[PDB]
């Protein structure tokens, strides 16, 4: 009764429709919830392989603080929108796509060239707005592969790459009980992803990453 | 004089020491006043009340 | 027989004492919710003896009442399940001695907590104006379902958020959490995360953590 | 040993006679929890009635708040000792200095709202070495008066009581010292002749361990085996 | 993409009491993560060999006092709580301390049964003031985990002492840079610890890895709803 530790199992998973979800584990050893949740938070935030836009260029602009006529948005605003794009890619490291289009109205993610291997996961996602019949939007975007966040300072306009697919992760603990057990943790985890991968599998991948990091010891 | 003794000690002259959280595992910004206090146990035990 | 303090009016129609009542010093347990309160497990054990006996004879663990009393005082295993069952939905009244304004009595849902002190929600303490110097608050239990309805519907914290004296929320945070929030919405001119742009608050938290 | 002293601890310590003060200087020849033996210096010692001194320590005994009070030796054998000076500290006294509470590593910050008003925060380490731990004494008394229909007996024999309750008792009907009693168990077997059971018990909800039983008898009645 | 795995590159017994160890290579972020995780677990739940029960022939109850011994029985028990022991095969064992005569009394006088090993013989239990007053006492010690007080688990002469199943007191960790290694941003994690000496550092850290892994096996075991 010395190496024995109670084995909690997921009694439920209440996942919001698409990417937001909430997990509950119990009953846990006293205090293990804090370390477990903190480690999950840190790893999911820190080292998550993925792909994201790194650089973008417009045909007729060289300066960041500029605009193209016939576009309701601004260049920086479009950069914010593109940073909000969610995509996944084949095993290829990087590739260049374009948003060449001419028309009146919003430019959705569905308008993006498929370009074979790369697949946009949210075609509905809005990029820009065009209003003039003559205003044509054309530009190049580059997607690369990584496992972290790249501030622009860390580096043909640039785009910080959020290679970690999870957007929000948080966890709380409560005092769960068993028939006589005094104070056993129950860990509630609340998380939300871009939806490029469902939450439970991301949790699984983090678990594998740590376990292999652990496997070198025992 | 207290600062004099602190200089005699290895402790910071201000005495506010950086602390690290057990739950999160990093420093607390705005380093914190820490030291030693003489607490006393009062004669009001919860079981009695 | 009719006059004086010993007179029946002043003898037995005045501040009396009450069975199924308890008292102890109080603590915080912030992780609790304002719709809910703490209560030391032992207090739950002694308070609800008839309730536990009823559920016991319903389950037929010990038919006679004396045997059930022996089981509960022995603190046998199955009794805690019964306690959780009865506490599943059974709010109770929490009270302070200097009951000045009516929030000094208030309805809450207990949760079974170990130790020997009552966890009380932070903000409501301000309504109770009860510092944690060692204030000994008392506890009462309604019996009839109508009384449960009254408590859950009238004396419930959810139904008691604003003052009667006037409309300001009596649930204003007092001293500590306000410091944190003040720390939130205050600017340092230059530090990390100064001078860029974000698409939303989620990545803001991500970058902060 | 309160770190931030004021210098008044010494005066209160010496004046407050909780400790074994040294009436005269010299050396200790026998040291024990029970008592201490002092061979006063010959110059300090008087020519006539010379002898040597014995200091009697106050042992574990009842306080006035049901707390414990006790004196403990604080000096080794064959040790020089000065006049008017401590030999054995009393409660909360430390080498003849008043040690009321305890000094601990401390910090000031809001920790997850757990210290909202004054709700002090303590680590399991502090309780682990039990440095806060305190002792309390409970003096439960029982009387044997003579009523009508016979006197109140103190016999072990009680009607309708489990042998387990009787197991911790003696031949007469009184517990043995050192019993890890609990709330409810009988201590002395008292019965009101009729016969009915009126035996004393531990108060409900309090445990403890019997340290001693004192017995006094009204002059002119016998005594039981215990 | 890949994540280089560290190895226990160093163990060093800086003092007979304690040691320090090193993990290398580690990459960005993992440093403080594993540091807090390992510190938390290596402080929380380890094996133990804390003394459990003490019998003394001349003692009826604890709060008495024996003749010929200067200190209180409770103080002696606290000194015993200051004892540390090492055992290999048996979960439980009875130790025997018998000694009389004037002078100190440390753990060196206890019976030295094979698996029973004293780590602090110099640890004084008490002093004796009488040439003829033999403390003769039996000490039941078994394994355990964490902190078991007397009131939890609960013979008249057998006196109960709370358990202190913990061999370590102080832990800290430091991240730093490694050699060039043809790859920068490689992180060396130095872990410093203080123990009574009853636990090998490698044993403790390996058990920490095992326990944290099987906790993560639950994360591996995530199934259904």
């Amino acid at each position: 009764s010395v190496t024995e530790f109670l084995k909690p199992r997921l009694v439920d998973i209440e996942q919001v429709s698409s990417t937001h979800a909430k997990v509950t584990l119990e009953p846990l050893e006293r205090g293990f919830g804090h370390t477990l949740g903190n480690a999950l938070r840190r790893i999911l935030l820190s080292s998550m392989p993925g792909c994201a836009v790194t650089e973008v260029e417009i045909d007729g602009v060289l300066h960041e603080y500029s605009t193209k006529e016939g576009v309701q948005e601004d260049i920086l605003e479009i950069l914010l929108n593109l940073k909000g794009l969610a995509v996944r890619v084949q095993g290829k490291d990087e590739v260049i796509l374009t948003l060449n289009k001419s028309g009146i109205g919003p430019v959705t993610a569905a308008d993006i060239t498929h370009d074979g291997d790369v697949e946009i996961v949210k075609p509905q996602h809005v990029i820009c707005h065009l209003t003039d019949e003559n205003a044509s939007i054309s530009m190049r975007i580059k997607v690369q592969r990584g496992r972290g966040y790249v501030p622009a300072s860390t580096r043909r306009l640039l785009v910080d790459a959020c290679y970690s697919p999870v957007e929000r992760i948080a966890y709380n603990v409560e005092a769960a009980r068993v028939e006589q057990r005094t104070d056993l943790d129950k860990l509630v985890i609340e998380m939300e992803t871009n939806g490029t991968i469902d939450p439970e599998e991301a949790i699984r991948r983090a678990a594998t990453i740590l376990a292999e990091q652990l496997e070198a010891f025992v | 004089e207290i600062k004099e003794l602190l200089k005699l000690g290895d402790l910071p002259t201000s005495g506010q020491i950086r602390l690290y959280d057990g739950r999160t595992g990093e420093q607390f910004e705005r380093p914190v006043t820490v030291g030693y206090m003489y607490m006393l146990k009062l004669n009001h035990l919860v079981d009695d009340k | 027989m009719i006059k004086g303090k010993q007179g029946r009016f002043r003898q037995n129609l005045l501040g009396k004492r009450v069975d199924y009542s308890g008292r102890s010093v109080i603590t915080v347990g912030p992780y609790l919710r304002l719709h809910q309160c703490g209560l030391p497990k032992k207090m739950a054990l002694e308070l609800f003896k008839p309730f536990i006996y009823g559920k016991l004879e319903l389950r037929g663990l010990a038919t006679t009442i004396k045997a059930a009393k022996k089981m509960v005082e022995r603190e046998e295993a199955v009794v805690w399940d019964i306690l959780d069952e009865v506490i599943r939905e059974h709010p109770v009244l929490l009270n302070r001695a200097p009951t000045l304004h009516r929030l000094g009595i208030q309805a809450f849902e207990p949760v079974l907590i170990e130790g020997k002190a009552i966890q009380l929600h932070p903000l409501v303490c301000a309504a109770y104006n009860a510092d944690f110097d060692g204030d000994q608050m008392a506890v009462h239990v309604p019996l009839t379902l109508e009384a449960q309805l009254e408590a859950r519907a009238l004396m419930m914290s959810t139904n008691n958020i604003l003052s009667p004296a006037n409309g300001e929320p009596i649930i204003v945070p007092s001293q500590d959490v306000v410091l944190g929030l003040y720390y939130m919405t205050r600017d340092c001119v230059n530090a990390k995360g100064e001078g860029m742009v974000l698409t939303g608050p989620k990545e803001a938290e991500r970058l902060y953590r | 040993k309160p770190l931030v002293g004021t210098g008044m601890e010494r005066a209160v310590a010496v004046d407050s006679g909780v400790t074994a003060v040294a009436k005269r200087g010299g050396v200790v020849q026998y040291v024990d929890a029970s008592r201490i033996v002092i061979k006063v210096n010959e110059d300090e010692m008087y020519p006539g009635e010379a002898g040597i001194d014995i200091y009697n320590l106050t042992k574990y005994t009842r306080s006035n708040q049901n707390t414990c009070i006790n004196q403990m030796p604080c000096v080794s054998l064959g040790e020089p000792v000065e006049r008017g000076d401590v030999l054995a500290d009393g409660p909360s006294t430390d080498l003849g200095e008043l040690a009321l509470g305890q000094n601990m590593r401390v910090a000031f910050m809001p920790w997850n709202g757990y210290n909202f008003e004054d709700s002090i925060l303590v680590s399991e380490r502090v309780v682990q070495e039990d440095r806060f731990t305190t002792i309390h004494i409970q003096e439960l008394a029982c009387v044997s008066r003579d009523t009508k229909l016979g006197p109140e007996e103190i016999t072990a024999d009680i009607p309708n009581v489990g042998e387990a309750a009787l197991s911790k008792l003696d031949e007469s009907g009184i517990v043995y010292i050192g019993a890890e009693v609990t709330g409810g168990d009988i201590l002395v077997g008292k019965v009101t002749p009729k016969v009915k059971d009126s035996s004393l018990r531990v108060p409900n909800g309090v445990s403890g361990t019997v340290i001693d039983v004192q017995v006094f008898t009204r002059d002119g009645v016998e005594k039981d085996k215990r």
